């Protein structure tokens, strides 16, 4: 009864952090920065059009 | 065959127009890509000056 709270008491963390850094690639596809021209997308198809 | 030829050719025509705007196009990306190259080779000269 006291381990299981122990792991519960992080389950919430290791979400968060999983969430955050999917949502950094997730926006970093779109618009790329442009640090390296290897590839862009949504910015420049449009733009190329 | 004449008609049949004439027509061929209709279509071969506006695909060969397509294909050289497309030409066009990524040439004037080339170019706008070595303008910001240069734009930074000038800013790290400033930042050496």
């Amino acid at each position: 009864e006291r381990k299981y709270l122990e792991l519960k008491s992080q389950k919430n963390l290791y979400l968060a952090r999983l969430k955050s850094a999917i949502a950094a690639q997730k926006i970093e596809e779109i618009a790329g920065n442009l640090d390296n021209a290897s590839a862009s997308s949504l910015f420049e198809r449009i733009e190329t059009k | 065959l004449l008609e049949r030829l004439l027509g061929e050719m209709e279509l071969e025509l506006i695909e060969l127009r397509r294909a050289l705007a497309q030409t066009i196009a990524t040439f004037k990306s080339t170019e706008r890509q070595r303008d910001a190259q240069q734009l930074i080779a000038q800013r790290w000269y400033e930042k050496a000056q």
